[PDB]
């Protein structure tokens, strides 16, 4: 288990490590996102709470994106699938500042459990999809693959989606979005990187996920423990030692760490206007 | 931004309470 280092403390210390480092992994989770409006996962206004309501016949919330339920049946995730598809949102302060991180070539890596694509709109390269997205659908029986589009028409009626090379009579036949649930391997590029990874980053940021899940969890427990390691957080994570602990609306504290930074994270927050000659 | 959003609570040696934390709420 990793103990804090007690020579990083400050927001100042925080601010230097910024400065300083040039192979930054940044973790992102479901928080991230909360300010361009999409609910979180595990909040009191969050999907689990919302499919309590929605979906009372589920043994638990969790069922709705559990590999083993899903095979039972997969009506109730068609039913709702389209509720977290990809919308048209606008990135976040924070998916602007992990762009400019890697525009800058200090970003070693964005690990995201998000599906919502917004890295991909914020113009973040070097992102890795933990938790899969909705690009693509593969046939439960035989893996057979196909792109988004095949299945959109399916999935925003809310209907089961067949394939098309399974027989027409096999039940189980049935295209499931490469989102990973419960029970489910996380793609392979997401295992390739991190073994890359984990002997060259020299910063860690963790930020607006609960870390909760695994192995994602287990990327801060499985670096090397003098790597330094910051949170930015609503909450606490107290089965995890961070150096620093910044705690509240992720957006709130990137603008704070921008203007600290100056150059051009400081530019990134363009409301208000900062003083300048037309 | 938000209420005094560049102020925060410095809870030493490491932490740091920003508008919206959750220890506000209940
Ligand atoms: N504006 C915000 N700023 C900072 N933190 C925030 C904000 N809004 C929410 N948070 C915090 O982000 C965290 C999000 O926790 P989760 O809801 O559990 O989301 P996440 O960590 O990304 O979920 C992990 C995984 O669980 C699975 O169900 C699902 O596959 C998901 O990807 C919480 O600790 C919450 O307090
Ligand atoms: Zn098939």
């Amino acid at each position: 288990m990793r103990k804090k280092r007690k020579d990083i403390n400050t927001i100042e210390d925080a601010v230097k490590l910024l400065q300083e480092c040039k192979k930054i992994i940044v973790l992102t989770g479901a928080g991230v996102s909360v300010s361009c409006g999409i609910p979180d996962f595990r909040s009191r206004d969050g999907i689990y709470a919302r499919l309590a309501v929605d979906f009372p016949d589920l043994p638990d919330p969790q069922a709705m994106f559990d590999i083993e339920y899903f095979r039972k049946d997969p009506r109730p995730f068609f039913k709702f699938a389209k509720e977290i598809y990809p919308g048209q949102f606008q990135p976040s302060l924070c998916h602007k500042f992990i762009a400019l991180s890697d525009k800058e070539g200090k970003l070693l890596r964005n690990y995201t459990q998000n599906i919502d694509t917004l890295e991909q709109v914020a113009g973040i390269q070097r992102i890795i999809q933990c938790h899969g997205s909705f690009a693509t659908a593969s046939c439960l029986i035989c893996k057979y693959k196909v792109d988004c589009e095949a299945v959109r028409g399916d999935i925003f009626n809310q209907v089961v989606p067949r394939c098309p090379r399974c027989p027409a009579d096999e039940p189980l036949a049935i295209m499931k979005p490469e989102i990973v649930f419960f029970g489910e391997n996380l793609p392979e590029q997401f295992h390739r990187a991190m073994k890359y990874d984990k002997d060259e980053v020299d910063l860690l940021i963790v930020i607006g996920s609960s870390l909760k899940v695994r192995p994602v969890a287990l990327i801060p427990s499985s670096i090397p423990h003098e790597v330094p390691q910051i949170l930015i957080n609503r909450e606490p994570l107290p089965h995890l030692h961070f150096d620093v602990e910044l705690l509240g609306d992720c957006d709130v504290i990137i603008n704070e760490l921008c203007h600290r930074l100056g150059g051009e994270y400081a530019k990134l927050c363009c409301n208000p206007v900062k003083l300048s000659e037309i | 931004g938000p209420h005094m959003g560049s102020q925060y609570l410095f809870l030493p040696p490491n932490r740091y309470i920003f508008h919206g934390a959750e220890v506000y709420s209940d």
